[PDB]
RNA sequence: GUAGAGAUUCUGACGUGCAAAUCGAUCUUCAAAUUUGGGUAUAGGGGCGAAAGACUAAUCGAACCAUCUAGUAGCUGGUUCC
RNA sequence: CAGAUCUUGGUGGAAGUAGCAAAUAUUCAAAUGAGAACUUUGAAGACUGAAGUGGGGAAAGGUUCCAUGUGAACAGCAGUU
């Protein structure tokens, strides 16, 4: 496998990825989105925050209809939400990129979020009935997820 | 075909919420330099109302010399106290203003306005202005001086003191106040020596006084064209709803005109009501208050129980007839009437006869509670 | 644990429904391993699963 | 010091007062909950089931209008820094009472 | 008037439905020219019809399947580099 | 080959939108478990109310029955079932 991308020292930098993880894509892009740059221990800071909707994730790009909250104003935005789901996925990719970085003894201080992507997963398909005797589709749209922390 | 006027006034758009609460003087009353210096305008908090009976002086009616019942309005209005002065300068892009004055000393529920957590600030919003008044007192002279000889239009800098009445809020509201009267000079000496110092509302306002009322209406959230526009009520047989406009357009114009009821917010905005008349101006420090000419008993302006979500009455009052805009203890701006009267119902002297304060929170039937406890004798829980 | 079927067979042995057989919440451990009649029979002699009384329902307003 | 147990009136009539009648008794429940969570600071509240008893009492639309409550505040048997509440009913003949200190 | 059998009105709900005909209320009939299981007979210019051109497997002023058949089209659409 | 409401396949914007609201209704504690609004046990509150949401059959299905396990897919939310 490769990562899209190498913003770091080889050996000052620790990977994770995630294939074909069942949540939703447009979710876990506005996550990555907020995340990255963060510095390690703040990152989890904010995303256990977000599990107990003290932050919220401001959805930037996939916002159609998405509703208003006055945890959006710290990122300057006004629809934000908190998709738990999507957060606890990541919340296990940064910890195997810790335990990674821990494995080839990075000083877990300056640990920053250096690169994280979010990639459309092929679709899983279901069927839904509509009236008068039809048949549409009702796919799932996970996600590939990755992961580069390194030494600020 | 079959003609009817449009619904509501176009006057009155759009019906956003106001971007205010406190409610704001527009104009001004012209200034007379031959008058005496005086205040123009006044802040109040609305208690609540009740009803009074009067004898009505009007000749050629056929109620003249006989009793009338009439709804009032009770405004709070302890003393304002003037804490600053603004000068105007008259240019040709409007009055702009020329610089502000402050007072030595600022007492603290003004000083919250400032703030929107107070408690966890500093409290640093007018120390070093205030050392700058205890230096040499010689930038505040030249400040005043500035607005005497610029500034055609003088104002007070005058907030409530909010903490005399029952509100749970202890930010003041601050407004400024135009100066009407003889000479601009007169105006800033006027001004400095009222520098925290209180400004009552008898010295503003008086009996009979015909005013005017500016406030923001009560909320009312989101409203169908059926009530926010009192549109008729399509017929029951109507699917997909009746409470609408049937049809919002012609073609061509291709587009909803701005003329067409459409729902949306219908309350929280700004209106002021002209020629409210004072019935009478209480006093705070008198026990009776609410006590008349003909009934000589000694009761103040609270209702039995209390003002309904407002509290006890216990500072200066004013008694407007009728309504005004905004609920119980919405902030009320009182100013000068802009008009001139001279009709014979705003010039008659109003005497009251008879000032309800039986319970407005149900049909209370006794005004004091020394008439409640001789109706009724003596109950249960009143022998031990 | 999930004596689903000790909850049936407990019915059968008792001969009553389902909704009067009571399990002791405090023996979950010895009820879960009897899977058998025979087991369930040794529940019901050792007290651990009874057959509830019936719901009341008194004729004494009705006779009055 | 923490370990603590008091007796409360909860004022249950107006936190219900437009409830819809079929969320009544299950809000009751939140309510006590969130009281205690309140009062005694602790983020695991457990209700005794002879509680959840006399709430339910009534049915689902009628709860009493005051209940009298022990919040008594004890140590998990996870790590003994974990504080919860145990909420229990108190049978007393009028429910209003001051709050009072149980020793 | 209940079970059962129907289906008048709301021109109610729904009308990318719970549903290619349903849901609610209302209404018709309710001991007979009654309702109905299973067995059995009638088959396409044929059947069957207390008759609406109805019904004959979501198909009816002539079913469905394959073939004749790449049916014919003075008509519509398209017709690929410099 | 740019077209033929062209063919077959793939994939978009609409969109994290429409929506997932009939059939009265759930709650407390415990156990199990990495994880419990949905598993199991106890307690409470309710419903079908004998023309039943009860107990059997005919037709039709065909192993769906039972025990022990599992929990990827499916059970339009969840899953230790
Ligand atoms: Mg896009
Ligand atoms: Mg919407
Ligand atoms: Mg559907
Ligand atoms: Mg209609
Ligand atoms: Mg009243
Ligand atoms: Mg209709
Ligand atoms: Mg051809
Ligand atoms: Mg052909
Ligand atoms: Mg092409
Ligand atoms: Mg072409
Ligand atoms: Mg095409
Ligand atoms: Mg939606
Ligand atoms: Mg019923
Ligand atoms: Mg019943
Ligand atoms: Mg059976």
């Amino acid at each position: 496998v490769r990562y899209s991308a190498s913003p770091a020292l080889e050996t000052k930098c620790a990977k994770a990825r995630g294939a074909y993880l069942r949540t939703h894509f447009k979710n876990s892009r506005e996550v990555a989105f907020t995340i990255n740059g963060m510095s390690l221990k703040k990152a989890f800071i904010f995303l256990d925050n977000v599990k107990e909707h003290k932050q919220a994730v401001p959805f930037r790009r996939f916002n159609g209809g998405v509703g208003r909250t006055a945890q959006g104003k710290e990122f300057g935005v006004t629809q934000a939400r908190w998709p738990v789901k999507s957060v606890k996925f990541f919340y296990d990719l940064l910890k195997n990129a810790e335990a990674n970085a821990e494995a080839k003894g990075l000083d877990m201080d300056k640990l920053i979020i250096k690169h994280v992507q979010v990639n459309a997963a092929p679709k899983q398909r279901r069927r839904t009935y509509r009236a008068h005797g039809r048949v549409t589709a009702y796919l799932s749209s996970p996600s590939h997820i990755e992961i580069i922390v390194a030494e600020e | 075909k079959f003609e009817q006027p449009r619904h509501g006034s176009l006057g009155f758009l759009p019906r956003k919420r106001a971007s205010r609460q406190r409610g704001k003087v527009k104009a001004f009353p012209k200034d007379d330099a031959s008058k005496p210096v005086h205040l123009t305008a006044f802040l109040g908090y609305k208690a609540g109302m009740t009803h009074i009976v009067r004898d009505l002086d009007r000749p050629g009616s056929k109620m003249h010399k006989r009793e009338i019942l009439e709804a009032v309005t009770v405004i709070e209005t302890p003393p304002m106290v003037v804490v600053g002065v603004v000068g105007y300068v008259e240019t040709p892009r409007g009055l702009r203003s020329l610089t502000t004055v402050w007072a030595e000393h600022l007492s603290e529920e003004v000083k919250r306005r400032f703030y929107k957590n107070w408690f966890k600030s500093k409290k640093k919003a007018f120390t070093k202005y205030a050392k700058k008044y205890a230096e040499s007192t010689q930038s505040i002279n030249r400040e005043l001086e500035r607005i005497k000889k610029y500034c055609s239009v003088v104002r007070v800098l005058a907030h409530t003191q909010i903490r005399k009445t029952p509100l749970a809020q202890k930010k003041a509201h601050l407004m400024e106040i135009q100066v009407n009267g003889g000479s601009v000079a007169d105006k800033v000496e006027w001004a400095r020596e009222h520098f925290e110092k209180t400004v009552d509302i008898k010295s503003t306002f008086e009996q009979n006084e015909m005013i005017d009322v500016i406030g923001v209406t009560r909320g009312k959230g989101n409203e169908g064209t059926t009530a926010r526009w009192g549109t008729k009520r399509l017929p029951r047989k109507t699917h997909r709803g009746l409470r609408k406009v049937a049809c919002i357009g012609a073609w061509h114009p291709a587009n909803v005109q701005w003329t067409v009821a459409r729902a949306g917010n219908a309350g929280y905005m700004h209106r002021t009501q002209l020629n409210s008349k004072i019935y009478r101006i209480g006093a705070g420090d008198d026990a009776k208050n609410a006590s008349t000419d003909f009934d000589a008993t000694e009761k103040r302006i609270t209702p039995m129980g209390g003002f309904v979500r407002y509290g006890v009455v216990e500072n200066d009052f004013v008694m407007l007839n009728g309504a005004t805009p905004g609920p119980v203890k919405r902030v009320l701006t009182l100013r000068k009437s802009l008009l001139t009267h001279t009709s014979r119902k705003a010039l008659e002297p109003v005497s009251l006869k008879w000032i309800d304060t039986a319970s407005k929170f149900g049909h209370g039937r006794f005004q004091t509670p020394a008439e409640a406890k001789q109706f009724l004798g003596t109950l249960k829980k009143d022998v031990a | 644990a999930n004596l689903r079927t000790q909850k049936r067979l407990a019915a059968s042995v008792l001969k009553c429904g389902k909704r009067k057989v009571w399990m002791d919440p405090n023996e979950i451990s010895e009820i879960s391993n009897a899977n058998s009649r025979q087991n369930i029979r040794k529940l019901v002699k050792d007290g651990l699963v009874i057959r509830k009384p019936n719901l009341m329902h008194s004729r004494f307003r009705i006779r009055k | 010091n923490q370990v603590v147990t008091r007796d409360y009136t909860i004022h249950m009539h107006k936190r219900l007062y437009g409830v819809s009648f079929k969320k009544r008794a299950p809000r009751a429940i939140k309510e006590i909950v969130a009281f205690a969570q309140k009062h005694m600071q602790t983020k695991e509240v457990r209700v005794d089931p002879s509680l959840n008893k006399e709430v339910w009492k009534r049915g689902i639309r009628n709860v009493p209008h005051r209940l009298r409550l022990r919040l008594s505040r004890k140590r998990s048997d996870e790590d003994d820094k974990a504080l919860y509440t145990y909420v229990q009913a108190v049978d007393v003949a009028n429910p209003k009472m001051e709050t009072t200190v149980v020793e």
